DNA sequence: GCTTTTGACCTCC
RNA sequence: GGCUUUUUUG
DNA sequence: GGAGGTCAAAAGCGCAAAAAAGC
């Protein structure tokens, strides 16, 4: 190839040919005048290097090097490793109709689409465009078509919103490891630059809002349209393959707003009074007569699907909040009213939201997991929940507590120097003292926080549980734990060295107060550590899976029935104290090996060959059986592939 | 006391611990280095002397002749920094050095000189440092970090029996030279001493001990015990003393004179070797079973037959005792070997030693150097001799050598750079102790056994390694000697060194393209440890514990400053007051403690120092006295941190601030941050972006201004004075009296660069910060440079922040800006790209540049002159054309605008090759900067001319000629006047000739520049001339960038809300960025609450002063104010007294307040927040920093009151329209026929491996097919996917991918036949 | 440099 | 349009 | 005489991006 300038681009191949070839050109003509046998010994040899360098560089011995002084490529070098032919180019190829972007939370999509800036909308379906401007005869010739898109005219919109009402694009983001990382959307046409996303599928991609970019790729075909509405589109991705917990978990924002509706309080505006319905109830929130949360009585409606599949109504008076009946409307009819009438942290909502999956179906869970997260959105940006300097609630005892550990090693050093006790009895007894000085510090500092006072009806103190922002925000889950709460007020911890050791004195001071020099300098001996783990773990754990995929590849289902009966028998896993897994989960949703027999003798609890699931592991339960052998995929008889039934129930 | 610059805005600050030393000149590790590079060093030691007197003088094979070094000297650069930077050529100096040839008569006593010959040769050209320790190589600016690696010396590790099963210890002692071979000792699981040279394959180590011409009895000597035998009446009598007792089980009853000292068969015990000692006995006698499990140190023969008895290394038995009895051999020497004490470890070697005359030694040794090789004698001695002992082919240096001795116990710290057979035997014999349990290894990740090399010896050991090879060359041809037919200076050439230094300092792996896009990045770009490069680990080779912080790390490396991801602990950068030493160690200061007393003596420790003495904390409480006011304090020893009484300790750290780095340290409230929130909001810190205009931190750490002045971003008045004249790019400032020179006094110019292109295509700019006619002095601030307000470190806005979540807008990480942000135009930056057009001489006619092109219409040529270059000022759009440049066929070849970027153009640059007539444009531009430089050069003439006329006047009054007949004449007729007295006379007609010399001198460097602007530019070979054109946009904030604070919450820009929408107080007046609240407990970095809090009170001062500027109260009234505002705090170091500034001076203060009261905070020293809460109080805001909001949308009241206060945001270099792309069809690679890559290409992404496995994990394989074979290379297939995609109908033909026929024809390139089968 | 694995030479029984 | 070298983000 | 022990050589060690230079 020619660049710019007389000088031509070679490439290593055409240096190492021209080198052979002038070579047998020259040991052609030196034979023929037969030169003495020492001159065609080493042309022969060093002929023979050269055509050795051409197929293989660098195997022999001493690599030829160009200008570069690094070994020139060479056909064995073209086709292995990752710059090579195969791991590059034929596994994995560069595409068209593709686009990148950056990520930006939008909020009032629904949960099967997603945004679309115009200019990648108009790029990508510009082939698109061409056709069907042709159709409704704006222009005639392709070179009209394309002069008329490039001018942005009224009538390209138009027609280009009418090309896109239903066309499915793919999203993406490296690394996809599992296969949830690419999924199907229904693209909506957006202002800006930047790509709008779903909140609720971010925590699917693992991709958090801080500069993370998608790539979008679109289908053509009618096939390629179906396979992906039917197969890769969100709606149908709510049960992780991996195991059988839900993948769209409200998290974060949408938890702090629910959690902050359904919380009463022990006094508050327009309490103790009776409401028709939970329509009645919203408009006295909204006029601002009644306070978000305070106890009354309403009338509520609940249906079961308790009869033949069909829905009955009861009506009578609960006891529940005014927020609570707010809440009460987005729920669709099958549920029962007490899943909603708790505190409603993050581990109960994702609950509740999955119940609906159990009972209604498909189409009902994620209309209501949508009328979730508008709802919670909503409620949490009307709370206006902030952090404050004066939130962190430091405990008073926490000080003079500290002063009796002083004490304590105060005495167990004077041993030391009596010499009554040895290096390794000092260090342990300081350790353990200070470990039950830190869990004092942090059991005190949590009674403190956790509650407060206020004055109810009749005018006496009243414990309720805590409205402060910090303890909000760690209760119900949204973000954060026990142990950040500990870092904020009470003392930091013991902290290691690089090698493993404990110091000897802990870090006495929290992140509200100050920390002085030496006290932050050994707190970076972990933090250093954390990082270089994180760095170099994603390297040599990414490559495992590859190993995992080349191993696994050829394994596709292809046979309802093996007929074997051969098995392995489960058992509940059990080191002698609490059962690590019991017997329920591991056998949930195989096949059994052989019949399943009562322990009265010659009764026969579950016939051969039958699925297990929820209304057969129950009855398990109540039975009591102690041990099952099932069928498994290790054992299934079918060559060249494996029994459906010996793979048992798919999880997704 | 202030100087005037500070005066203008006196910047708050809290903080208790008084300063003793001040912070150092911050790049002092890279210039301070460089000097010692060029400067004359008579003791020879350093820089260009030391490497000259290594390899000078060189002598002839026959002795004849010889060549002598003199002196050198660094000729004058041909330019200064900014025309080398315009014109595109190094910055260097000539080499000038004065070599002298020496000639001796071969018939005449040695040393009889022929002839002597004296003459300065050219040597090449130097890269000079610049004022700001950077380099210029091809106009761009280029820093060469700083190295870090092993320190010369010896080595004993220990593997911990990782690598065996048994998990047995090992131990490895190795020698590290600064240049030449290695050399390990190692310990086999046999337990076995083994050495091995180079990493080849390992030798048997007493093969080295013979072959420095040791027999076998000096060996045994050098490394045992004797044991002496007595040959008495039929026993074997020995001489023992207790301390030789050690470990040992008594085989039988110990005992002598008669008297039972030790019982029979079991174990010694102390008792009785006290009594045995007590009783003082030495010989005793010893059955013959004791004496059947020991050897015989040394050799016995028999002087009757002469026939070797029994020779050393070897066990003996009754028979041998035989032999040696009837021979006469009465003494008998044996070893100690002691197991626990003093294992066999030599002789065991001894055992396996192939040969013993060290002639087959050195025959193996030359053997295991080079495979299959003729072993010649004298080769083998000689390959061994320059291995090891040649003064040329390796070298210890000094600091290997001190460290070599200090290591060994050794007195003396200065040697020779072999080693010795002494040394090499010491180091031996403590491998022995350290696996006898006898010391303790060493440390490698220990900072006293890693140095610091800075740019001065990279750039001596280049032109180390040239200056040899240069050498050889001059040798080689002196070999054959003429008679003084040729000059010193031929056989000289230049060529191998100049290409040498220039390519180190152009492409190397250290030598790094700097990336200036903000002061703060530059200075810790100068300020980098690298452990990579020549002579280090790799980004891979590193483990688990150099990458780990290390308990020296303490005050010498920042702990938490460093890149994250694939190299991390590996570019750690220096601390603050840290310096390197004489020897390249890190050191850092302290203060000495007498009796209790801290004095302000200021001690400089190394690392091993300190870990000898006692060292107190920074923030140790103090009273007025020096006496600590506790008798209990914290202090650490040994990597240890614990309490000490008040008489133990030696040194306290001289101030808080010594633990970080610069990144660190400008990040306030530090003390209540997570150490990972700390690392990356420092590092994100360091890629903020300049904006348009810049604005001071209100909550900042107090040494902005040193990190400003320090770097060269910032005009710096070099003499002090008045401000004469002022120019949005000149600045004329006149010396003051005393501070100008005696003669030529004049003024001082500065010229500031306007809107050049940085390295990241960032705008750098100056604007004047003085005013006409106020006094200025030495050291002060003249012009802000981007992203610095008078003198003052400003990489952001500040923006007034509310942590509450809205509506989703914020939901993960993501920030809600209000439209106010946008309106005011505080985030817009200018971004500057550059564009070349290349003209060289190919065939077909070669590359014309002109307006004549075929093909195009007026539009395409109304944007361009009759020249064929765009006029300096067209806004220039995507698809435009620049430079028309044709090639016959007419080819047209001209440039373009690259597709999807817009501008305005600001510059075009032409450069020609000498001897190339040049285009009107070049004219025109030629001409205009010739003008504008005759401009300034009479400008000057005016200034001056006025000056000597007005000392021409003063001559002529006195002269007796009347001022006002002087006052009437022209300026040029005053020479010509005639004057009475003779020496006033000659006065003048003196002054008109050095009038005349002053306006001569004027003219020649008239000539001279007007000759190098017409002189023509060097350029590449082929090519004819080049031009290039600068493009000017703006970006503005839109919904995708990233801002982020200064305490590592990053984020996303999600949506521009209008003004009307978005919260508001009380007052009024909405909050224009609404963060998110729940980032910050599981994050962790509780330090951006706090300085949200203490800003939020910054502007509450600020607003109280613009309310008495309002209403033009009286100045006493405002006085008042400010003074209360500074006096705020406890024990505050810093007192202000405004009873001293004038009325003026406190007004324009007052004025200059108006935005907001700066409030600064040391790092570690920070303010508390009782009094943030105080300094709150002062105003008239709630004391909780928590003020109830109202709702934009609705106009409800937020039941729960929200925080409200004034954060730091930059804007981070990540631009979306700098990322985002899409492509239907564009190119195609020529080979494997798929779709380009990257964003300047327009081509697609990339269907990688993983997203075709996730691809196949659903069901979707109609997806994947067309991913692999229609959409991406299928080119037979592709075309008719287009054609019916336009048809309306969608459908496709598979076809078979053309990246697969490629390979197949590649596999039989070779010898491999493959082949398809039939269907 | 890590680590594994596999091949090939020495050698102890 | 291939390779090399770094730097940076995820 | 050979089956076991010990030493020597080859092959691998995320993925996406971008940005530059240089060849
Ligand atoms: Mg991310
Ligand atoms: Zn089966």
């Amino acid at each position: 190839v020619p660049l710019d300038g007389g000088r031509f681009a070679t490439s290593d191949l055409n240096d190492l040919y021209r080198r052979v070839i002038n070579r047998n050109n020259r040991l052609k003509r030196l034979l023929d005048l037969a030169a003495p046998d020492i001159i065609v010994r080493n042309e022969k040899r060093m002929l023979q290097e050269a055509v050795d360098a051409l197929l293989d560089n660098g195997r022999r011995g001493r690599a030829i090097t160009g200008s570069n002084k690094r070994p020139l490529k060479s056909l064995a070098d073209m086709i292995k490793g990752k710059q090579g032919r195969f791991r590059q180019n034929l596994l994995g190829k560069r595409v068209d109709y593709s686009g990148r972007s950056v990520i930006t939370v939008g909020p009032y999509l629904r949960l099967h689409q997603c945004g679309l800036p115009k200019k990648m909308a108009l790029e990508l379906f510009k082939p698109f465009i061409y056709g069907k401007l042709e159709l409704r005869g704006l222009a005639t010739t392709i070179k009209a078509a394309k002069k008329m898109v490039e001018r942005e005219e009224a009538v390209v919109w138009d027609i280009l919103d009418e090309v896109i009402r239903e066309h499915p694009v793919l999203l993406n983001r490296a690394p996809t490891l599992h296969r949830l990382g690419i999924q199907a959307f229904e693209p909506v046409l957006i202002e800006g630059k930047a790509i709008q996303l779903h909140p609720l599928v971010c925590a699917a991609y693992n991709a958090d809002f801080d500069g993370d970019q998608m790539a979008v790729h679109v289908p053509l075909t009618l096939e390629a349209q179906l396979e992906a509405r039917a197969l890769m589109m969100s709606t149908n991705n709510i049960l992780s393959p991996a195991n059988g917990e839900p993948i769209i978990v409200p998290s974060q924002d949408v938890v702090l707003g629910l959690y902050y509706m359904t919380r009463d309080c022990v006094n508050a505006k327009g309490e103790g009074m009776v409401l028709t319905g939970p329509k009645e109830a919203e408009r006295l929130y909204r006029s601002g007569l009644a306070s978000l949360h305070a106890r009354v009585k309403v009338r509520i409606t609940e249906y079961e699907k308790d009869a033949n599949g069909e829905l009955v109504a009861k009506t009578s008076l609960k006891d529940t909040t005014v927020g609570r009946a707010i809440l009460w409307m987005i729920v669709p009819k099958g549920l029962p009213y007490s899943i909603v009438n708790q505190a409603l942290g993050k581990k109960a909502i994702s609950k509740m939201l999955n119940t609906c999956y159990r009972i209604l179906g498909l189409k009902p869970t994620v209309i209501f997991a949508d009328q979730i997260m508008y709802t919670g959105f909503a409620y949490a940006a009307r709370s206006g929940a902030s952090v404050g300097i004066d939130d962190m609630v430091i405990p008073e005892k926490k000080h003079e507590i500290i002063s009796e550990a002083e004490a304590e090693v105060a005495e167990i050093q004077e041993q030391f120097q009596s010499g009554l006790v040895t290096a390794g009895e000092r260090y342990n007894k300081v350790i353990d003292i200070w470990a039950a000085a830190n869990d004092r510090v942090s059991k005190a500092m949590m009674d403190n926080l956790q509650t407060e006072t206020v004055i109810n009806r009749d005018g006496q103190e009243e414990k309720q549980v805590s409205f402060n922002s910090i303890y909000m925000m760690a209760d119900s889950g949204a973000r954060g734990s026990a142990a950040q709460i500990r870092q904020l007020a009470g003392m930091r911890g013991l902290m290691a060295k690089p090698d493993g050791s404990i110091i000897e004195t802990p870090i006495t001071a929290n992140f509200r107060e100050g920390l002085n020099v030496l006290q932050y300098f050994i707190s970076t001996h972990g933090a250093r550590k954390g990082l270089a783990d994180t760095a170099l773990k994603t390297a040599n754990s990414g490559y495992l899976t590859r190993r995992l995929v080349d191993v696994a590849q050829d394994l596709v289902v292809t046979e309802d029935d093996c007929g074997t009966h051969e098995g392995i028998m489960m058992t509940p896993v059990i080191e002698g104290g609490d059962v690590k897994e019991p017997l329920r989960d591991r056998v949930l949703g195989r096949v059994t090996a052989e019949d399943v027999l009562k322990p009265g003798t010659a009764d026969i609890l579950v016939p051969r060959n039958t699925l297990l699931h929820e209304q057969w592991c129950d009855l398990l339960e109540e039975n009591s059986v102690d041990a099952v052998k099932v069928r498994s995929v290790v054992s299934c008889d079918t060559d060249f592939g494996v029994c459906a039934h010996c793979y048992g129930r798919d999880l997704a | 006391v202030y100087s005037y610059t500070e005066k203008k805005r006196i910047r708050k600050d809290f903080g208790k611990r008084p300063q003793v030393l001040d912070v150092p000149y911050l790049l002092s590790i890279q210039l301070d280095s460089f000097q010692k590079f060029i400067e004359q060093d008579p003791e020879g030691q350093y820089g260009l002397e030391a490497a000259f007197r290594s390899v000078f003088p060189i002598q002839s094979y026959s002795g004849n002749s010889e060549l002598q070094y003199v002196s050198y000297r660094l000729g004058e650069p041909v330019f200064d920094v900014q025309e080398c930077q315009i014109r595109g050529v190094t910055y260097s100096a000539p080499l000038r050095v004065k070599l002298r040839l020496v000639i001796y008569e071969r018939e005449a006593p040695e040393g009889t000189v022929k002839d002597i010959k004296e003459q300065e040769v050219y040597m090449g050209e130097i890269p000079l440092m610049t004022d700001n320790g950077t380099f210029v190589i091809n106009g761009t600016e280029r820093v060469i970090v700083s190295q870090l690696h092993r320190s010369p010396g010896v080595f004993f590790d220990s593997d911990k029996g990782k690598t065996h099963s048994s998990g047995k210890v090992l131990y490895n002692a190795r020698i590290i030279p600064y240049r030449g071979s290695w050399l390990d000792f190692e310990f086999d699981p046999k337990d076995n001493l083994f050495v091995r040279i180079d990493r080849r394959r390992k030798l048997p180590a007493t093969i080295i001990l013979r072959a420095l011409n040791y027999t076998t009895e000096q060996i045994l000597d050098l490394f045992f015990e004797k044991v002496i035998f007595e040959i008495r009446d039929n026993k074997l009598q020995m001489e023992l003393v207790p301390e030789r007792l050690r470990g040992e089980t008594a085989s039988f009853d110990i005992e002598a004179n008669g008297k039972v000292y030790v019982e029979k068969g079991r174990r010694i015990t102390a008792r009785h070797i006290r009594q045995l000692e007590k009783d003082d006995v030495k010989l005793i006698e010893v059955p013959v079973e004791y004496i059947a499990g020991k050897v015989v140190a040394k050799d016995y023969i028999d002087e009757s037959t002469g026939e070797l008895i029994c020779a050393a290394n070897m066990e003996l038995s009754l028979d041998l005792l035989a032999k040696l009895s009837q021979s006469g051999h009465k003494r008998i020497e044996t070893l100690f070997t002691n197991d626990l004490d003093h294992g066999p470890y030599i002789s065991e070697t001894l055992r396996v030693d192939p040969t013993n005359d060290r002639l087959s030694a050195l025959v193996e040794i030359y053997r295991m150097m080079r495979p299959g090789e003729p072993p010649t004698r004298e080769a083998a001695e000689s390959l061994f001799e320059n291995l090891f002992f040649s003064e040329d082919r390796y070298d210890l240096s000094a600091v290997g050598r001190m460290k070599f001795n200090r290591s060994l116990l050794r007195e003396e710290i200065e040697g020779s750079g072999i080693l010795s057979k002494d040394d090499i035997i010491d180091v031996m014999k403590k491998l022995i102790d350290i696996r006898n349990g006898k010391g303790e290894v060493d440390d490698i990740d220990h900072l006293g056994n890693r140095r610091i090399r800075s740019v001065g010896e990279m750039a001596e050991n280049q032109f180390r390694v040239g200056l040899v090879r240069v050498e050889r060359a001059v040798k080689e041809r002196l070999s054959l000697g003429d008679l003084d037919t040729l000059m010193p200076q031929d056989m000289i050439n230049a060529k191998p060194i100049s290409a040498a230094v220039k390519e180190f300092f152009g492409s190397s792996q250290l030598s790094q393209f700097m990336d200036q896009n903000n002061p703060l990045s530059e200075i810790t770009h100068k300020r980098r440890i690298s452990a990579l490069g020549p002579g280090g680990l790799t980004r891979e080779r590193a483990g688990f514990e150099v990458r780990d912080v290390h308990p020296t790390h303490y005050g010498r490396v920042c702990p938490i400053e460093t890149p994250e991801g694939p190299n991390i602990g590996l570019i750690n950068s220096l601390s603050v007051y840290a310096q390197t030493n004489e020897y390249g160690f890190l050191e850092t200061p302290y203060r000495k403690v007498t009796d209790g007393v801290v004095t302000d003596e200021i001690h400089y420790l190394s690392a091993i120092e300190e870990g000898n003495y006692v060292i107190a904390q920074a923030n140790s409480n103090l009273d007025e006295e020096g006496h600590f006011v506790e008798d209990l304090v914290t202090c650490r020893s040994k990597g240890e941190s614990s309490l000490f009484s008040r008489d133990q300790v030696d040194y306290m750290d001289v101030s808080t601030q010594q633990v970080v780095s610069v990144g660190a340290s400008l990040i306030p409230f530090l003390e209540h941050d997570d150490a990972n929130r700390a690392l990356m909001g420092a590092n994100m810190q360091r890629q903020a972006v300049p904006t348009l205009r810049a604005d001071k931190p209100l909550v900042g750490t107090g040494m902005e201004r040193a990190v400003a002045v320090d770097s060269g971003v910032t005009a710096v008045a070099k003499r002090g004075g008045v401000v004469q004249y002022v120019d949005a790019s000149r600045i004329v400032i006149k010396v003051n009296e005393d501070e100008m020179y005696p003669g030529e006094a004049g003024i001082d110019i500065y010229n500031l660069t306007k809107y050049t292109r940085s390295n990241q295509n960032t705008c750098i700019n100056q604007m004047p910060c003085v005013s006409l006619g106020e006094p200025v002095e030495r050291g002060d601030v003249l012009a802000d440079g981007p992203s610095t307000d008078l003198g003052e470190l400003a990489l952001g806005q500040n923006m007034r922040v509310a942590f509450m979540p809205w509506n989703g807008y914020n939901f993960e990480d993501s920030i809600l800006v209000s439209e106010r942000v946008v309106q005011e135009d505080r985030f817009t930056t200018i971004h500057i790209q550059e564009l070349a057009c290349v003209s060289r001489d190919t065939k077909l006619g070669p590359e014309e540049i002109t307006a004549d092109i075929p093909n195009v219409g007026e539009a395409a040529l109304s944007k361009l002159d009759e020249s064929g270059i765009v006029y300096i000022g067209a806004e220039v759009t995507g698809g435009d054309i620049l430079v028309g440049k044709v090639t016959p066929k007419v080819k047209d070849s001209s440039l373009r605008v690259p597709n999807g970027v817009s501008g305005t153009v600001i510059d075009v640059q032409v450069f020609t090759r000498d001897g190339v007539e040049k285009d009107k444009r070049a004219l025109e531009i030629e001409e205009m900067q010739l003008k504008q430089a005759k401009k300034d050069l009479s400008e000057e003439l005016q200034i001056l001319e006025a000056g000597l006329f007005s000392r021409i006047r003063a001559v002529l009054v006195a002269g007796g000629v009347e001022a006002e007949k002087l006052d009437k004449l022209p300026r040029d007729r005053w020479l010509e006047l005639g004057l009475t007295d003779e020496e006033k006379q000659n006065q003048l007609e003196q002054l008109a000739e050095q009038y005349d010399e002053l306006k001569h001198e004027f003219e020649k460097k008239l000539e001279a520049k007007r000759r190098k602007i017409t002189q023509g530019d060097d350029l590449a070979p082929g090519v004819l001339k080049i031009v290039k054109v600068y493009l000017a946009v703006k970006r503005r904030i839109q919904p995708g960038d990233k801002m982020a604070g200064r305490h590592g919450n990053k984020g996303v820009i999600s949506k521009i809300n209008p003004i009307e929408d978005m919260p508001y107080d009380e007052n009024g007046t909405p909050v224009d960025i609404v963060l998110n609240p729940l980032g910050v407990p599981s994050r962790m970095n509780i330090g951006q609450i706090l300085e949200t809090h203490l800003g939020m009170a910054a502007k509450g001062i600020g607003d109280k002063i613009n309310a008495m500027l309002k209403q033009q109260q009286e100045v006493a009234k405002l006085r008042e104010f400010i003074q209360r505002a500074y006096d705020l705090g406890a024990d505050v170091r810093q007192k202000v007294d405004l009873s001293t500034f004038s009325d003026e001076e406190v007004m324009r203060l007052a004025e200059n307040l108006r935005k907001g009261m700066p409030i600064a905070t040391p790092v570690f020293d920070g303010a508390k927040e009782a009094e943030i809460k105080e300094l709150l109080k002062l105003g008239d805001l709630p004391t909780s920093g928590q003020i109830r909001l109202y709702d934009g949308r609705t106009g409800e009241q937020f039941e729960r009151p929200v925080t409200v206060g004034y954060m730091y945001m930059l804007k981070l270099n990540h631009l979306v329209d700098d990322k985002m792309h899409a492509r239907s069809t564009g190119s195609y690679s020529l080979v494997t026929q798929q779709p380009l890559g990257g964003k300047a290409q327009f081509g697609g992404q990339r269907f990688g491996e993983m997203e075709v496995w996730a691809l196949e994990a659903y069901g979707a394989a109609y997806t994947l097919q067309e991913m692999l074979t229609v959409k991406s290379d299928d080119v037979n297939g592709r075309t008719k996917m287009y054609k019916n995609i336009v048809d309306g109908n969608h459908q496709m033909e598979p076809g078979m991918p053309e990246s697969f026929n490629v390979l197949l024809k590649e596999i039989r390139s070779l010898g491999i036949n493959i082949e398809l089968e039939d269907e």
